[PDB]
RNA sequence: UGUUCACCCACUAAUAGGGAACGUGAGCUGGGUUUAGACCGUCGUGAGACAGGUUAGUUUUACCCUACUGAUGAUGUGUUGU
RNA sequence: GAAUGGAUGAACGAGAUUCCCACUGUCCCUACCUACUAUCCAGCGAAACCACAGCCAAGGGAACGGGCUUGGCGGAAUCAG
RNA sequence: CCUCUGGCAUGUUGGAACAAUGUAGGUAAGGGAAGUCGGCAAGCCGGAUCCGUAACUUCGGGAUAAGGAUUGGCUCUAAGG
RNA sequence: UGGAGCCGCCGCAGGUGCAGAUCUUGGUGGUAGUAGCAAAUAUUCAAACGAGAACUUUGAAGGCCGAAGUGGAGAAGGGUU
């Protein structure tokens, strides 16, 4: 439904941009009432919200 | 409340308007005139032609700048648009006319657009910034509707 | 009103 | 104050509402007049325009400095498949003009031609000349018609004979065929009327109404170029960079005083698709177009007396923008009006011809027919294939 | 690359607002705001031009 | 040469003369006149002046009507096409 | 015309001129291409200006008329310019 | 000029066309300032290395004066701690 | 139509009669569904929610800002944003 307070939160608990939050799309309603964190920070243990890897640029 | 011209046989004519609403006048008043006369199973279905463009609405009186179309030709005119919003209005009036047809107990289906009626209604205002410190209007324009159905078959 | 022109324009000048 | 410097002005006002022409076929505005002496003929053709191409010839002016030597000469083809007659109708001499009297059609008209009398084919139901061709077999239609030409014989001046094209044979995407009226002339009225009621349902080729060496005056529509500026359809100056307004105008429409811009100035609008009447068009070659007695003849074209290959003056990859003509066409020299695909009327002249470039008789001794879909080098396939050798798709 | 903020309200690099980087166990680089540097006392005889010896400056 | 005007070169068949709000700035340009800055000369006690010279100096608006250019259309012919 | 400074003068100048070399669509003489507009549509939606208005020729007239006189004439509604 | 970390949704809208005028970019045969008040505008020039550098001069400059040549990729060699 | 006061005659009294004042205050037109919503490259596909999606959100792709940032923090100013 809409997921702006999700992708903040899940980002600093990662410590990461948010660039790098990555929410399950299939598991949304889930997500959608995480409202806190702790509750996010369960949801990222189960591995609905994820840290994406970094955009390689290679030095080679 | 009273509207413009009342019915010649009540009994066998519903009713409806819509006061104060957001629609140009200008264009609704013509698609208006387009609909004024139709048998309603017609007007539906040529209003719904205008929001998919289909079929035109011809803009004779208020006319000025608009664009030529050969879908105006149907009416013996050069000018035509497709005003959606105009459409949109005047379908949900038209449901709601049949609505009414429907609880008075008319045969829906015999029901003649009789007479149909776009009316200003008091303009909303808001502003725009110009240039060299003006302010100007940027005012709405809104309208009231009002219209009559009659069994005629 | 309008700005129309600069208070050195001075329009239709005819000195 | 006068203007200073003379310049004579830009444009012809002997062509003007420049607008979009109201015809597409364009119009015989006036055919010759017929001495009646001489013996019965159509006047004018209806063709289309192919392509063009070069020739090359040698060239029998004495005097000039190109005397028995051989030039290169541009040449648009115009590809004229034969026109069938259809009908016939009578006009009459008026104080008021020229009152047409009388038109009788044919008997059977083609689906080629019926195409022509609908704006929608495909929605109608096909019943043009129904009730007509009844006429045709029956005492009382018969006995009508004959009557009918024989007011014509007694109350008509001149007469033109209804002739339509046999859109059939061409490569083109239409299949409604243009009908015309082309004026026959020649003897008294009841020998040309009876000449027309005898060519009535047949076919009349190129060859019959022109010859080879003949001046001709194309008419038609030119190609047109939509909203044009006053710079280009006008050829006025361009003004000068600095100019705030644009410099692609005319800067002085009008004087003050005469308060209303004249009909003479220069404005923008429509350029192009304008009817059009060039004339002494000469004619260099009538060619044959593609037959069969056991295999096909395809040489007869673009093969000459110098040359003899097997060519057809179908270049290599086809006309552009156009097909195989496979019909015969005339070739005319220099360009003619309009675009490819561009129906086109030919018209015998209106004029004595008797100048010593009129009178020239053309024997061509090469005509190139090389590709035009780019810059092509090869002539006919044949010779590239012996050129190039195998290549890897054998 | 890490880059940081000042993790005071002054904003400007004055004398006051001097720093330097610290990795902490969090493994993060942070500011810690410096100290002054300290002088050591002069002679009071005030020809000798260096500072005085066993004094912390 | 800001010039109109003028003169000279060159070509030409000829390099005739004029008008249109000294045609034509919501067509341009702004070189010149003709604001404000400044320089020189002459004049003025001076502020300042100079059909005396010099240099630097904002060129607005069209979507209204008409006109013209092109573009759809209009009344008539029963309708429609040719 | 002489510190109301005269005469000079390397270096410097978004300062004022003149010529030459190079370079060029500045021009002969214009053409084609691209993007954003303008264009048509949905939605939204201002302003200035406005005696009435809006086809001309000539006349006379406050001595250059849309209106008046005498002639020419006049055909809905509009679009882009 | 291109990229990662981090950040955005093209700056108060969309769609369909690709006319004239424009605004902003380009390119032009042959000529080369004939254009114009006036080379305005654009174009030439451009980096580095190696040569080479005039008048005049306050002897500092002028000076990147002007005018030339070279420049990529690859495989080696030599020289510097 | 409206729903609570008003007029004739004789006298008296006046802040006593509007077309104009580039009049004052308020309202409404034509212009006009017109000008316009064109600075800074860019969007596309799917799903979700939902009466309703060009614009919300999630995912995927393509792009830009390109550490003198369209990133991360403050000062002044704002004052609950
Ligand atoms: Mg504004
Ligand atoms: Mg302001
Ligand atoms: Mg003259
Ligand atoms: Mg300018
Ligand atoms: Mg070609
Ligand atoms: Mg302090
Ligand atoms: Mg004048
Ligand atoms: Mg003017
Ligand atoms: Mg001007
Ligand atoms: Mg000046
Ligand atoms: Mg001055
Ligand atoms: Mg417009
Ligand atoms: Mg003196
Ligand atoms: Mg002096
Ligand atoms: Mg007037
Ligand atoms: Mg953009
Ligand atoms: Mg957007
Ligand atoms: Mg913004
Ligand atoms: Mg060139
Ligand atoms: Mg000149
Ligand atoms: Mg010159
Ligand atoms: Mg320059
Ligand atoms: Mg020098
Ligand atoms: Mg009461
Ligand atoms: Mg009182
Ligand atoms: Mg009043
Ligand atoms: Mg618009
Ligand atoms: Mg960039
Ligand atoms: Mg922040
Ligand atoms: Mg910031
Ligand atoms: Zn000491």
């Amino acid at each position: 439904s809409m997921l702006r307070l999700q992708k903040r939160l899940a980002s600093s608990v990662l410590r990461c941009g948010k660039k790098k939050v990555w929410l399950d799309p299939n598991e949304t309603n889930e997500i959608a009432n995480a409202n806190s964190r702790q509750q996010i920070r369960k949801l990222i243990k189960d591995g609905l919200i994820i840290r994406k890897p970094v955009t390689v640029h290679s030095r080679a | 409340v009273r509207y413009s011209l009342d019915p010649e046989n009540p009994t066998k004519s519903c009713k409806s308007r819509g006061s104060n609403l957001r629609v140009h006048f200008k264009n609704t008043r013509e698609t208006a005139q387009a609909i004024k006369g139709m048998h309603i199973r017609k007007a539906t279905k040529y209003l719904k032609d205008v929001t998919l463009k289909k079929q035109c609405v011809p803009f004779r009186r208020y006319n000025g700048g608009v664009g030529r179309c050969a879908q105006a030709k149907q009416w013996g005119w050069t000018q035509g648009r497709w005003p959606k919003k105009s459409a949109e209005f005047l379908l949900h009036m038209l449901k709601n006319a049949e609505s009414n047809a429907e609880l008075k107990g008319l045969d829906v289906d015999s029901l003649v657009i009789e007479h149909i009626q776009v009316n200003k209604a008091p303009k909303m205002r808001r502003r725009t910034y110009r240039a060299h410190g003006r302010i100007n209007p940027y005012m709405s324009s809104p309208c009231h509707i009002e219209m009559i159905l009659t069994e005629k078959e | 009103g309008m700005w129309r022109f600069y208070t050195e324009d001075s329009p239709g000048l005819k000195v | 104050s006068h203007r200073k410097f003379s310049a004579p002005r830009h444009g012809s006002l002997g062509f003007l509402p420049r607008k979009r022409s109201s015809r597409h076929r364009g119009k015989v505005k006036s055919f010759p007049k017929d001495d009646p002496s001489k013996p019965v003929h159509l006047t004018a053709f209806l063709g289309y325009k192919a392509g063009m191409t070069h020739i090359v010839r040698e060239v029998d002016r004495p005097g000039s400095k190109v005397n028995k030597k051989e030039v290169v000469e541009a040449v648009t083809i115009v590809e004229t498949p034969p026109m069938v007659v259809v009908g016939i109708v009578g006009y009459v001499e008026t104080p008021r003009g020229l009152r047409t009297f009388k038109t009788v059609f044919a008997e059977h008209i083609s689906d080629e031609c019926k195409r022509r009398f609908y704006k929608n084919w495909h929605k109608s139901k096909k019943k043009a000349f129904t009730k007509y061709c009844k006429k045709w077999q029956d005492d009382a239609g018969k006995r009508q018609l004959d009557k009918d030409f024989s007011s014509m014989k007694k109350y008509c001046q001149v007469i033109r004979v209804l002739a339509h094209t046999q859109m059939r044979l061409l490569p083109l995407r239409q299949k409604k065929a243009h009908l015309m009226e082309i004026q026959v002339n020649g003897g008294t009225v009841a020998e040309k009327l009876d000449w027309a009621r005898e060519r009535l349902e047949q076919q009349v080729p190129v060859s019959q109404v022109f010859g080879q060496d003949e001046m001709i005056d194309v008419i038609g529509v030119t190609k047109g170029k939509g909203y044009k500026g006053v710079t280009s359809r006008w050829h006025t100056k361009k003004l000068p960079r600095k100019t705030h307004r644009g410099l692609r105008k005319v800067a002085c429409i009008g004087a003050w005083h005469p308060a209303r811009v004249a009909f003479s100035v220069a404005r923008a609008g429509q350029k192009g698709y304008h009817h059009r009447t060039e004339i002494n068009k000469k004619i260099y070659k009538i060619g044959q177009g593609y037959l069969i007695k056991d295999g096909k003849l395809i040489k007869n074209n673009a093969s000459t007396d110098y040359d003899l290959s097997d060519k057809s003056i179908n270049p290599l990859g086809g006309f552009v923008h156009y097909g195989e003509v496979t019909n015969d066409f005339v070739m005319l020299k220099g360009c003619v009006v309009g675009t490819k695909k561009r129906v086109l009327t030919l018209r015998k002249s209106l004029l004595v011809q008797t100048k010593r470039r009129a009178l020239e008789k053309i024997d061509l001794k090469f005509i190139d027919t090389t590709s035009k879909f780019g810059h092509g080098r090869f002539q006919t396939v044949e010779e590239k294939k012996a050129f190039m050798g195998p290549l890897k798709k054998d | 690359v890490q880059r940081l903020t000042y993790r005071r309200r002054l904003s400007y690099n004055t004398a006051s607002n001097k720093t330097r980087l610290s990795r902490t166990p969090g493994n993060r680089i942070v500011y810690l705001y410096t100290k002054k540097v300290g002088k050591a006392p002069k002679s009071a005889c005030g020809v000798c031009p260096g500072r005085l010896r066993g004094v912390r400056a």
